[PDB]
C-alpha cells in the first residue's frame, strides 16, 4: 500500500517540475521511478507506475537510457 | 527586510575572489599522435586453385554455383579462368589501395614462392606486406599447416609446411587464409612462431591475421552465393550484402525487389550523391560507429588508424561475421574482437537499405530522379538532444563517430560544426573526447577553406582547443594557420568576442612556437595590434599588450620596430585604463620591452629610461595584481639595470634612485605577497601570473548561468535568511529606540580581555563583539559572552592598531584593522571565526594615529590622519588615491562624512574643526574655523542626524556641538572632567565619556551626566544600532550595557 | 594522409 500510494504520490509532487536543481530532481525521480515499473515482482504496482508517466515528462524519456528501459518494457507477462 | 537588505553593494575585495586566481590547466594524453606510420607496400596473390581438378576431398552437386569475383568460366577451359580470376582480384585489391605492389602467381609451386617473398623483402622490410592463400582446389590443411604445391602433375604434390613461409615472411606482414578449416592454419602458426621466438632466445607481435572459418568445420556449399565468400565480403561488401539481404529476408515488405534490379543499380561507389556512393558512404559510418562503441582506445587505434588497408579489411570483417554467423562459421581473427552482432546499430543498416531499395524500382524504369536518406540528419537530432541536458558523469554520445564523417562533406557541414562548437562549449572532457576521436586534421585542412562564412566556427573551435591543448607545436603555423588568423583579426567588422578570441590565438601562437615569433613580424602583428589598441573591450586590450611583449620577446628586430611606430609610446596611453586587467597588461609589456633592449644603448637607453619612469608612478595605484605586476616588470627592468646598479646600490644600502625607491616603497606596501617579491628583487639587485589565469579563462565553460538564478538555489535562500536575521536584529534595536530609551542600567556583556582594549567596533546586525590591542584583533561572541579567536596582526613593535571598520553593513563584510604605520589588514573570516581563522589581505592606507571612514554607497574610502591630508582612496576602479589639502597644521583626527553631501570634518590641531565640502576647489580648501575650542581639539566628528551639527572635545574636557553654518552658534556641556573620551549615538538620547577611575559615566542629549555605572577606560563604543555601550575598560575587561 | 577524400 505504500508503494502503491507514495508512488502516486511522487508521480503528482513532480507536476510543478523547471531550474537546473528542479531538473536534476526529476531526473533523479524518473531514474528511481524506472526502475520500481519494471524490477518488482508485484504486477499491479508496475502497471500503475508505467501508466503514471504523463507526457509531461516526455523531454527526460527521450533520452537513450530511458528508451532502453522503455523498450524492455515491451516484452512482458501481462 | 531581504527585500531591500540585499542591497547591490559589492565588496572591495570581492574581485580578489577573480584576481588571486593566478593559475594554469593541465595538459591531455595526447593519443591521436600516430608515431607508428607503418604503411602498407605490396600484396601477394597466391592462386592455388587448379581449374577443372576436383579434389578427393570433395564431393559437389549439381548446384555448386562456383563462382570466384563473381565470375564462373568453366566453360572457357582452365586458361581463361586463371587469367580472368588473376584480373579480378587485381582490380578488386586496387579499389581499396591502387598505390602498391601487386604480384601474382597462379598455381605456384616452391622457388616461384621463395623467390617472390625475397623480392618482397628486397623491395620493403619495414613496410608491412598483405598474404592470402586462396585456398580451393587443394587437399585440407594438416594438423602441421601443410599446404600442398603441385609440380602441373596432381599426383606431383609438394606439401609446403608453415616454417618455410615464416622464414621466407620475417617482415611485418597480413596473412588470409580462405580454406576450409583456416583456423587449423592460423593456430598452428602462432604455435610455429613461439618456437622460432624459442629458438631464438638460444615473427610475432608484427603479424595480422584472417581465417574463413574454425578448425573444426569446413566452408558451406550454398547453390545461390559465391564459393569465395570470405573473399567478397572482405573485398566487396556492398554487392554481398545487398544480395544476401534480398535472398535472406522471411517475408519481404518490399514486393518488385528482386536480383536482377540488384545487379542495375546506378552508381560509382565513390560518388556520395549517387545511391550506391551514398549506401557505402552509410555502410562506413555505421561500421565505425560500432567498432568505435564496443572496443577500447588502444586496439581501436592499431586497428582503425595506423593503416588505411588494415582499417578497410576489418571494415568489411565485421559484415563478414554478421553473414557467416547465419550459415554456422565463425570466422577467426589475430587479436580477438567481442561478439559484435547483436548490436542495435545492425538494425539502422538494415532500415536504410530498405529506404533506397524502395525507390530502386521507377528510377532505373523510368529515371525518376533518386531522393536522398535522412539518416544523417537523425543522427544528428540524436547527438543534439543528448546535448540539452549534456552531463559529463554519464556514457559519451554514440554518434560523435558519426558527426566526425558528416564534417568532411559540404552539405550539413554548418549545422554539424555548430553542435561540435557546442560539444566543445564545455569542460576538458569533451575536448580530450573529440581529440582522441580525430577531427583535428580535417579542421587543419578546413584552414585553407575559401569558406569565409566558417570563420566564426573554426576560431571558437580553435579558441578552445589552444585553449586546453595548449602544447600544440603549431602544425597551423605550417600550412599558413597563423596568415589566416591575422587576416581574421584585421577585420574590425568581425565581433568583439570573436575578434578578442583571434588575439588570445595569436597570443598562444606567438607563445608556444619560435617561427611563430618570426611569423608574427613577418606578417607585421606590431601594427595590428596598435590599431587594435583602440576598443572599449577589455581582454581584447589585454590581448593586444601580452601580444606584444610577446612579440618583443627574444627578437631585438621586434623590439626596434616597436620604437619605429613608437608602440611603447602607444602602449604607455593604455595605462589611462581604469582596469587592472589591461593595466598589468601594459606594465608586463614594458617590461619585456626593456628586458629586450639587448642593451644597445644607443638613444633608446633615453626610452628605457622613461618606460622605468612610466611604471615608477603606479606605485600610487593600490592594486594588488598591478603591483605584483610591476614588482615583476620591475623584475625584467633589473635585469638589465644591474648593470649599472653595482655602483647605484650603495645609495639604497636619478633613474636608478628612482628605481630603488619604487622597489622600497613596493617592499614597504603592507601586502605580503608584493613586499615579500619586492625584498627579493632588492636584495638580489644590492647583492650584485596574469597571463595564465588570461589563458586560463577561455578553456572554462562559456555561457554559464549564474547559481542566483536558478530559483531553487541553496544561495538564494542562505542570502535571504541571513539578511532577515540582520533586518530583524536592526528592527529589534529600533523598537528599543522607539519605545523609549533610559539609562543604560543592565548588562549584557562582561568578559575579560587578554590586553588593552584600544579601539571597539561592532556589525550593524548581530553584533560579534570585535576589540583592537596593539598588534592583534580578539572577539567575542555577543549574545552568550562566549570568547573567540584573535587574529596576530602582524604589526611592528612600534605599531597599534588605531580603528576599525567593515566593508558591508549586510552581508559577509571584511573587517579592516587600520594601524599607525599606515597600514590596513583586511578579512571577512571572523565568521565562524573559531573554523575559519584564515585572514585575506593587507595594504596601504596611509603614505592622531590612522582612521579609516567607508562611504558604503559610494564606493570611497575616507583615510586619515597621521598625515595632515585627507586621503580619498577608490575601490571599485582602478585603486588610487585622491590627496586633499586641508589646512590643518598637524596629525589631524578620525574622520567622518555626512553622505548626503560631499562634506568632511578634520582636526586635532591649533584649535579649530576644520569642516569642508569637497564639492569646491581641491587647492583652496576652504574650511569652516570652528574657534570656540582654542585648546587642542579632540575628536571632531558630524551628527548623521538630519540636524546635522559639528561635534566637538576639547583636551581640557569642553563639549560642545556647533550649527555646521554658523560657527558662533553652539551648546556646550562640558561633561568630561574626570572622565576619559566621549562617544555620542546619533540614533538614541545616550552619550558616554567613561571614567578615570573604576567606573562608566553617560548622559542624554540636555547634559544628564549619572557616574555610578559598574558592568580608567580605554574605550568607549555605542553599538551602530543598539542603544548599547561598550566599554574596553583598562583593567583589560570588556562590558556592555543595555537599557532597563 | 587523409583516410577519406575531404572536401575543402
Amino acid at each position: 500500500e505504500i508503494r502503491m500510494e507514495a508512488a502516486r504520490t511522487c508521480s503528482r509532487l513532480l507536476t510543478p517540475s523547471v531550474s537546473q536543481t528542479a531538473v536534476q530532481v526529476v531526473a533523479d525521480v524518473l531514474s528511481k521511478l524506472l526502475v520500481v515499473g519494471i524490477t518488482d515482482p508485484d504486477p499491479d504496482i508496475r502497471y500503475c507506475v508505467l501508466a503514471s508517466l504523463d507526457e509531461r515528462f516526455d523531454a527526460h524519456l527521450a533520452q537513450a537510457e530511458n528508451l532502453q528501459a522503455l523498450f524492455v518494457a515491451l516484452n512482458d507477462q501481462v | 527586510e531581504a527585500d531591500l537588505t540585499d542591497w547591490n553593494l559589492p565588496l572591495a575585495f570581492m574581485k580578489k575572489r577573480h584576481c588571486e586566481k593566478i593559475e594554469g590547466s593541465k595538459s591531455l594524453a595526447q593519443s591521436w599522435r600516430m608515431k607508428d606510420r607503418m604503411k602498407t607496400v605490396s600484396v601477394a596473390l597466391v592462386l592455388c586453385l587448379n581449374v577443372g581438378v576436383d579434389p578427393p576431398d570433395v564431393v559437389k552437386t549439381t548446384p555448386c554455383a562456383r563462382l570466384e569475383c563473381w565470375i564462373d568460366p568453366l566453360s572457357m577451359g582452365p586458361q581463361k579462368a586463371l587469367e580472368t580470376i588473376g584480373a579480378n582480384l587485381q582490380k578488386q585489391y586496387e579499389n581499396w589501395q591502387p598505390r602498391a605492389r601487386y604480384k601474382q602467381s597462379l598455381d605456384p609451386t616452391v622457388d616461384e614462392v621463395k623467390k617472390l617473398c625475397t623480392s618482397l623483402r628486397r623491395n620493403a622490410k619495414e613496410e608491412r606486406v598483405l598474404f592470402h592463400y586462396n585456398g580451393h582446389g587443394v587437399p585440407r590443411p594438416t594438423v602441421n599447416g601443410e599446404v600442398w604445391v603441385f609440380n602441373k602433375n596432381y599426383t606431383q604434390y609438394i606439401p609446403l609446411s608453415i616454417y618455410d613461409l615464416q622464414t621466407w615472411m620475417g617482415s611485418p606482414s597480413i596473412f588470409v587464409y580462405d580454406c576450409s578449416n583456416a583456423g587449423l592454419i592460423v593456430k598452428s602458426f602462432k604455435q610455429f612462431a613461439l618456437q622460432r621466438e624459442q629458438e631464438l632466445e638460444v615473427s610475432m607481435k608484427n603479424c595480422i591475421q584472417l581465417a574463413a572459418c574454425e578448425a573444426t568445420e569446413l566452408l558451406p556449399m550454398i547453390p545461390d552465393l559465391p564459393a569465395d565468400l570470405f573473399t567478397s565480403c572482405l573485398t566487396t561488401p556492398i554487392k554481398i550484402a545487398l544480395r544476401w539481404f534480398c535472398m535472406q529476408k522471411c517475408v519481404s515488405l518490399v514486393p518488385g525487389v528482386t536480383l536482377d534490379l540488384i545487379e542495375k543499380i546506378p552508381g560509382r561507389l565513390n560518388d556520395r550523391r549517387t545511391p550506391l556512393g551514398e549506401l557505402n558512404w552509410i555502410f562506413t559510418a555505421i561500421t565505425d560507429t560500432i567498432a568505435w562503441n564496443v572496443l577500447p582506445r588502444d586496439l581501436f587505434q592499431k586497428l582503425f588508424r595506423q593503416d588505411l588497408l588494415v582499417a578497410s579489411l576489418f571494415r568489411n570483417f565485421l559484415l563478414a561475421e554478421r553473414i557467416m554467423r547465419s550459415y554456422n562459421c565463425t570466422p577467426v581473427s589475430s587479436p580477438r574482437l567481442p561478439p559484435t552482432y547483436m548490436h542495435a546499430m545492425w538494425q539502422a543498416w538494415d532500415l536504410a537499405v530498405d529506404i533506397c531499395l524502395s525507390q530502386l524500382p521507377t528510377i532505373i524504369e523510368e529515371g525518376t530522379a533518386f531522393r536522398h536518406s535522412p539518416f544523417f540528419a537523425e543522427q544528428l537530432t540524436a547527438f543534439q538532444v543528448w546535448l540539452t541536458m549534456g552531463v559529463e558523469n554519464r556514457n559519451p554520445p554514440e554518434q560523435l563517430p558519426i558527426v566526425l564523417q558528416v564534417l568532411l562533406s559540404q552539405v550539413h557541414r554548418l549545422r554539424a560544426l555548430d553542435l561540435l562548437g557546442r560539444f566543445l562549449d564545455l569542460g576538458p572532457w569533451a575536448v580530450s573526447l573529440a581529440l582522441s576521436v580525430g577531427i583535428f586534421p580535417y579542421v587543419l585542412k578546413l584552414l585553407q577553406s575559401s569558406a569565409r562564412e566558417l570563420r566564426p566556427l573554426l576560431v571558437f573551435i580553435w579558441a578552445k582547443i589552444l585553449a586546453v591543448d595548449s602544447s600544440c607545436q603549431a602544425d597551423l603555423v605550417k600550412d599558413n594557420g597563423h596568415k589566416y588568423f591575422l587576416s581574421v583579426l584585421a577585420d574590425p567588422y568581425m565581433p568583439a568576442e570573436h575578434r578578442t578570441m583571434t588575439a588570445f590565438i595569436l597570443a598562444v601562437i606567438v607563445n608556444s612556437y619560435h617561427t611563430g615569433q618570426e611569423a608574427c613580424l613577418q606578417g607585421n602583428l606590431i601594427a595590428i595590434c596598435l590599431e587594435q589598441l583602440n576598443d572599449p573591450h577589455p581582454l581584447l586590450r589585454q590581448w593586444v599588450a601580452i601580444c606584444l611583449g610577446r612579440i618583443w620577446q627574444n627578437f631585438d628586430s621586434a623590439r626596434w620596430c616597436g620604437v619605429r611606430d613608437s608602440a611603447h609610446e602607444k602602449l604607455y596611453s593604455l595605462l589611462s585604463d581604469p582596469i587592472p586587467e589591461v593595466r598589468c597588461a601594459a606594465v608586463f609589456a614594458l617590461g619585456t620591452f626593456v628586458g629586450n633592449s639587448a642593451e644597445r644603448t644607443d638613444h633608446s637607453t633615453t626610452i628605457d629610461h622613461n618606460v622605468a619612469m612610466m611604471l615608477a608612478q603606479l606605485v600610487s595605484d593600490g592594486s594588488p595584481m598591478v603591483r605584483k605586476e610591476l614588482v615583476v616588470a620591475l623584475s625584467h627592468l633589473v635585469v638589465q639595470y644591474e648593470s649599472n646598479f653595482c655602483t647605484v646600490a650603495l645609495q639604497f644600502i636619478s633613474v636608478y634612485t628612482q628605481i630603488w625607491r619604487v622597489l622600497l616603497h613596493l617592499a614597504a606596501d603592507p601586502y605580503p605577497e608584493v613586499s615579500d617579491v619586492a625584498m627579493k628583487v632588492l636584495n638580489s639587485i644590492a647583492y650584485k601570473g596574469f597571463c595564465d589565469w588570461s589563458a586560463r579563462y577561455f578553456a572554462q565553460p562559456v555561457m554559464k548561468i549564474p547559481e542566483e538564478h536558478d530559483l531553487e538555489s541553496q544561495i538564494r535562500k542562505e542570502r535571504e535568511w541571513r539578511f532577515l536575521r540582520n533586518s530583524r536584529v536592526r528592527r529589534q534595536a529600533q523598537q528599543v529606540i522607539q519605545k523609549g530609551i533610559t539609562r543604560l542600567d543592565d548588562q549584557i556583556f562582561l568578559n575579560r580581555n587578554p590586553g588593552v582594549p584600544s579601539v571597539v567596533k561592532f556589525h550593524p546586525f548581530t553584533p560579534c563583539i570585535a576589540v583592537a590591542d596593539k598588534d592583534s584583533i580578539c572577539f567575542w561572541d555577543w549574545e552568550k559572552g562566549e570568547k573567540l579567536d584573535y587574529f596576530h596582526n602582524g604589526n611592528p613593535r612600534y605599531t597599534r592598531v588605531t580603528a576599525m571598520e567593515y566593508l558591508n553593513g549586510q552581508d559577509c563584510s571584511l573587517l579592516l584593522t587600520a594601524t599607525d604605520d599606515g597600514a590596513i589588514r583586511v578579512w571577512k573570516n571572523f565568521a565562524d571565526l573559531e573554523k575559519n581563522p584564515e585572514m585575506v589581505t593587507a595594504w596601504q592606507g596611509l603614505s592622531a594615529g590612522m582612521v579609516v571612514d567607508w562611504e558604503q554607497e559610494t564606493g570611497l574610502l575616507m583615510s586619515s590622519g597621521d598625515v595632515r591630508i585627507v586621503r580619498i582612496w577608490d575601490t571599485d576602479r582602478e585603486m588610487k588615491v585622491q590627496d586633499i589639502p586641508t589646512g590643518a597644521d598637524s596629525c589631524v583626527t578620525s574622520l567622518s562624512c555626512d553622505s548626503h553631501r560631499s562634506l568632511i570634518v578634520a582636526g586635532l590641531g591649533d584649535g579649530s574643526i576644520r569642516v569642508y565640502d569637497r564639492r569646491m576647489a581641491l587647492s583652496e580648501c576652504r574650511v569652516m574655523t570652528y574657534r570656540e575650542h582654542t585648546a587642542w581639539v579632540v575628536k571632531a566628528s558630524l551628527q548623521k542626524r538630519p540636524d546635522g551639527h559639528i561635534v566637538s572635545v576639547s583636551v581640557n574636557g569642553d563639549v560642545r556641538i556647533f550649527d555646521p553654518r554658523m560657527p558662533e552658534s553652539v551648546n556646550v556641556l562640558q561633561i568630561v572632567k574626570g572622565l576619559t573620551a566621549l562617544d555620542i549615538h546619533p540614533q538614541a538620547d545616550l552619550i558616554a565619556c567613561g571614567s578615570v577611575n573604576q567606573f562608566t559615566a553617560i548622559y542624554n542629549s540636555s547634559g544628564e551626566l549619572i557616574n555610578n555605572i559598574k558592568y580608567a577606560i580605554s574605550c568607549l563604543a555605542f553599538h551602530p544600532h543598539w542603544p548599547h555601550l561598550a566599554v574596553g575598560s583598562n583593567d583589560y575587561y570588556i562590558s556592555v550595557y543595555s537599557v532597563e | 594522409e587523409s583516410q577519406f577524400e575531404m572536401d575543402i
